[PDB]
């Protein structure tokens, strides 16, 4: 299976949505009608191409405006890679719990020096005990 | 612009505990890497190095409305528990034990891990009911493992589930580190000469004809047999250093003996020394 | 008797990094190593103008480990739906008697390039790779040259399927291939 | 509603011991004991102690348990190889009697009970020969000297019950084990 | 931190001015003063977002059949915290020894 | 609940149960 | 879109390993 | 509708029982309702 197609397909079409929402929202940003090409009626019909924003304008602005941030969060979340191919912070771990475990070995050893040190000098003082 | 710089705001002003890019990457970046059955990332069975048995994770994030709720990743359910009091006898065993018991997510892991060790250890020591049935006497039914060298005290180290001599620490620690033990003799890499893939010891046999008793040594047995020879050592250090310090007691008017014992203990090896040291004189050191 | 198998390719030079770290985290406990070789590529023939698989190319790394050489030359035919495939065996021999008996015997060289690189442990099967480098005795496709060495006996020859398997796996910058 | 549950519940129990009786020799014993003479349901039919290696000469007679259709006065109507070779420990399960513990626990029970018994018949010649010998709760111990020394036990898992003298002379006494093995 | 770093920044910048852009054209309302927010915020910033999108995407796609980019897996990580337990073992032992001592006083 | 519980019909088995979790 | 193998590499590499054909 | 429905864990292994249920409304008749006081 090749899932890096299939993230390529999904962003390129978020891409091309986002284009899209950004020409295809200009079409009376750019004009308010100032003239009357209707042939129909100027009136009655220019008067409700405006007013129905919602079906005509407003049908894409909407998504355009909520489906990008929702898309980001999608394509930053579905693909979570922490795929470096080398895992830079794994050897630093290692390293890391390996000094660790060093200098614990280090202090055990010295702990049992000075115990066994403690011993010794007493083992002469068990032998002074005449009883 | 309002729903964007309010919902998406979390990470910006304070990283807190958020599933969302900010709390998966702490244990996944320290534990595994993406994974999906269902929702499952990632389980922690050993199985890089075990050979032993497979079992699955049940982890799904999760999220919550509160202060400071982290993702809380679900999770054997078990836990472990080793006490030792190791001096009695019993004719079945099959009773109960004496039960007496911060990253929540990262707590409920490590116990799994902790479970799943224990449980492979217990696996791997159950299979020696079936062996060599010589010199080494031994019965298990239950958790429990016992045995004798010779009928002076007891054995069966073992442990349970949660939901005087310190003979109680250095006892399980030896048994664990065997089984990543056997995995490492039986695993750094090889590369005996250009890549034959084989073990050095091995791959040696050319160079020297090792007699029979080597060809022998390069392998080895585990389990039982270890802890069974540890067993006898410990008790037997401890029986000899009773009678030392009881000989003492037991005559004072006489020469009286001083004690003094090595600095380096082997597993098996050990020394120690005594001297007559009579009293109140040095010259007789005979 | 035992198995033969390869799958040799070559990358560019810029194109390692990726591809090395790829190939390292698939079943590789830890600890990623290398080693030089030493290049005394012989040949043992003379008498029917058909040579022999005298590559006695051996690493010149720490001593004590023996040289040796094995067998890979005249491909044998079949291998019905699967990849190469020829009769190879192995033999060790002491630590410098072999390149003795050698010259006592009344062979030639064959090569003189040794081809350094890196070794990577696989889990049923194994990988390695190489650079040829042209040099003197104590120092060139420039080319990372790849393949899958991997012997067995006859048993049952599934790793054909394995050895397709992750050939698709390294699909970018490398793939297999056979010799003749 | 009193018949319904009563022959249920006991029989999803055996069942269920049953598969956990499978899983255990699945992975601990393995072709070592294990002979299943369990056919379809309504009851067990293991077979654990037989004659594996043709060693021992109870040997292949195994245990086995049903419903049988009869009052709910008997848990399960246990029953094995014939019991009470002796008049010790009551004989009867000793110390786990009782059912619904474990089947584990009914096995280790008869090995013993079968052990003790052959134990005790090897401490009738013992005695007879002459005096005085005695025992323990593994096995029996004899004496050489008047003092420990020459410890015997019993194979719990199979026949060859061996035996092991603190000293010398080793691959040696198995010759002694091949031959009370045998005769 | 590299990759981590990436995240970060795609994600600072996945919020764009573009979106709020659609009130830029509306600020000539004074004669036939923030009139440049029409030329870098209009479609330069989207433009950028999609090309650091596109280059994010084409990457070395390691993860092909199995569990990749692991690393801990192993050894005696364990038997680190088994030394820790043995440090907590000998505290455990000194403070026994310390109570001894106290008694003997 | 309440209701008529009318449910007759027949069956009185299946499972009704989900585990499914374990690359299985 | 960055090219990252070398197919004249590959063929070039393949014959100069079994034998010496092409060098003299 | 979200805390919980009917069983998380709920294994199969010893679903067997399930394979035993297959047994008792045939071991035993179910008895007819068609009565709901």
């Amino acid at each position: 299976q090749s899932k890096e197609t299939l993230l390529q397909s999904y962003n390129k079409r978020l891409k091309d949505d986002i284009k899209s929402i950004m020409d295809n929202f200009t079409e009376i940003i750019k004009t308010a009608k100032i003239e009357d090409e209707t042939q129909v009626s100027r009136a009655t019909q220019g008067e409700q191409d405006n007013y129905e924003m919602h079906v005509r304008a407003a049908n894409i602005v909407r998504a355009g405006e909520s489906l990008m941030k929702l898309v980001s969060d999608l394509k930053q979340f579905l693909i979570l890679n922490d795929f470096p191919s080398v895992n830079e912070a794994i050897d630093q771990r290692n390293q890391q719990l390996r000094t660790l475990q060093e200098e614990c070995d280090r202090k055990l050893i010295t702990l049992r020096d000075e115990i066994s040190i403690d011993l010794y000098e007493l083992e002469e003082e068990y032998y002074s005990s005449s009883s | 612009a309002e729903r964007l710089t309010k919902s998406v705001t979390e990470n910006q002003e304070n990283k807190l505990q958020r599933d969302f890019n900010s709390e998966l990457l702490r244990l996944r970046q320290h534990w595994k890497l993406r994974k999906v059955g269902d929702k499952i990332l990632g389980d922690l069975s050993y199985r890089s190095a075990g050979s032993l048995f497979p079992h699955h994770g049940t982890f799904e994030v999760i999220k919550n409305t509160d202060l400071d709720l982290d993702k809380k990743i679900p999770e054997l359910e078990g836990s472990a528990y080793i006490k030792v009091s190791i001096q009695k006898q019993a004719p079945d065993i099959g009773d109960l034990g004496t039960v007496n018991l911060s990253p929540h997510w990262q707590t409920k892991l490590e116990a799994a891990q902790n479970v799943l060790l224990c449980k492979e250890i217990f696996a791997q020591l159950s299979r020696e009911a079936v062996q060599i049935k010589s010199q080494v006497p031994h019965i298990v039914v239950k958790n429990q493992i016992i045995s004798q060298p010779f009928p002076s005290l007891q054995l069966s180290i073992s442990l349970c589930h949660s939901s005087c001599p310190e003979d109680h620490l250095y006892v399980l620690e030896h048994n664990l580190h065997l089984l990543i033990r056997e995995f490492h003799k039986q695993t750094m890499m090889p590369h005996p000469a250009s890549a034959p893939f084989g073990h050095k010891r091995m791959r040696l046999s050319g160079p020297q004809a090792f007699d029979k008793n080597e060809i022998n040594s390069l392998q080895s047995s585990e389990g039982l047999l270890e802890k069974i020879i540890k067993q006898a050592k410990h008790i037997f250090l401890r029986s000899r250093a009773a009678a030392t310090i009881d000989s003492l007691a037991s005559r004072i008017e006489d020469p009286q003996i001083q004690a003094h014992w090595s600095n380096i203990n082997d597993v098996y090896e050990s020394s120690v020394k005594v001297l007559i040291t009579s009293q109140g004189y040095e010259q007789i050191c005979k | 008797n035992m198995m033969e198998y390869l799958l040799q390719g070559s990358v560019l030079d810029h194109s390692l990094e990726s591809l090395i770290h790829r190939l390292r985290g698939l079943c590789d406990n830890m600890e990623p190593e290398t080693f030089l070789d030493h290049e005394m590529v012989f040949l043992l023939k003379g008498q029917q103008a058909s040579p022999f698989v005298l590559r006695a190319r051996r690493s010149m790394d720490r001593a004590g480990a023996p040289w040796h050489l094995r067998y890979l030359g005249q491909p044998e035919m079949g291998d019905k739906n699967r990849h190469a495939l020829v009769r190879n065996c192995v033999d060790i021999a002491t630590s410098e008697n072999l390149t003795d008996f050698l010259m006592e015997m009344g062979f030639r060289m064959d090569h003189e390039f040794v081809a350094k690189g890196h070794l990577f442990r696989k889990g049923i099967m194994k990988i390695m790779v190489y650079k040829i480098f042209r040099i003197l005795v104590p120092g060139l496709s420039l080319s990372y040259l790849v393949e899958l060495s991997v012997v067995a006996p006859a048993g049952q020859d599934m790793v054909s399927d394995d050895m397709k398997n992750f050939a698709e796996q390294l699909k970018p910058l490398v793939h297999l291939e056979k010799i003749d | 509603m009193y018949n319904c549950l009563h022959s249920f519940c006991l029989s999803l129990q055996l069942e269920v011991l049953h598969s956990q009786t499978l899983m255990l020799i699945r992975e601990r014993w393995g072709d070592l004991v294990q002979v299943e003479r369990y056919h379809a349901g309504k009851c067990l039919s293991l077979s654990v102690w037989n004659q594996q290696v043709l060693g021992r000469k109870a040997s292949v007679h195994k245990v086995t348990i049903k419903i049988d259709e009869n009052d709910v006065s008997k848990p399960l109507q246990i029953f094995h190889d014939p019991p009470l070779p002796a008049s010790d420990s009551k004989l009867v399960e000793r110390a786990m009697k009782i059912d619904h513990l474990s089947i584990e626990k009914l096995l280790i029970d008869s090995v013993h009970a079968r052990a003790h018994q052959k134990l005790q018949e090897l401490k009738a010649i013992l005695r007879g020969f002459n005096a005085s010998i005695e025992t323990a709760l593994p096995a029996l111990v004899v004496p050489i000297l008047e003092p420990e020394c020459l410890h015997i036990f019993v194979d719990l898992h199979s026949g060859m019950f061996q035996l092991m003298l603190y000293g010398l002379d080793q691959a040696t006494l198995d010759d002694m084990e091949k031959s009370v093995n045998d005769d | 931190n590299e990759r981590l770093r990436a995240l970060e920044d795609i994600e600072r910048e996945i919020g764009a001015i573009l979106q709020n852009a659609g009130t830029v054209i509306l600020e000539l309302s004074k004669e036939k003063r923030l009139l440049d927010r029409q030329a870098a915020a209009f479609t330069a910033s989207v433009q950028h977002v999609e090309a650091e999108l596109s280059a994010q995407i084409r990457y070395l796609t390691q993860v092909a059949t199995g569990q990749p980019h692991e690393g801990s897996s192993y050894s005696s990580r364990k038997d680190c915290q088994m030394a820790l337990k043995r440090v907590d073992y000998a505290r455990l032992k000194l403070s026994d020894v310390a109570r001894t001592c106290e008694q003997m006083l | 609940y309440y209701k008529f519980p009318k449910k007759k019909d027949v069956e009185f088995l299946p499972p009704q149960l989900p585990s499914d979790k374990f690359k299985d | 879109n960055k090219q990252t193998f070398n197919p004249t590499d590959t063929n070039a590499l393949v014959a100069a390993v079994a034998f010496g054909k092409g060098l003299s | 509708k979200a805390k919980r429905k009917e069983e998380p864990s709920s294994i199969f292994q010893r679903q067997r029982v399930d394979a035993l249920l297959l047994d008792l409304r045939q071991k035993f008749p179910p008895k007819f309702v068609q009565l709901k006081p």
